[PDB]
């Protein structure tokens, strides 16, 4: 696989499980309950493609 | 053996904070490097 590299990529940022809010609004935070959030534009993971 | 792990166990959580202080430097310095590309 690839990761993103820590070093070589400027904007990196290490987001921790705490603050990752891909599928923000329809996704229970941190657990298999309800979701809760808004819909919002994710943050995780980076984009290895395009 | 007790009194020998305590120079282990603080020599590793010292090279903990050197690879840590030397990654904010390696990621500094590749920040201001890219600042004289533009």
């Amino acid at each position: 696989r690839q990761v993103v590299d820590d070093t070589k990529y400027k904007d990196y940022q290490q987001v921790g499980i705490l603050h990752q809010h891909n599928n923000s609004g329809f996704v229970g935070y941190l657990a298999p309950t309800m979701r809760e959030g808004q819909a919002y534009p994710a943050n995780f993971p980076y984009p290895l493609i395009g | 053996s007790s009194a020998r792990d305590d120079k282990l166990t603080a020599l590793l959580a010292q090279l903990d904070s050197l690879t840590r202080e030397l990654n904010v430097v390696s990621q500094q310095l590749l920040d201001l490097r890219q600042q004289v590309s533009a």
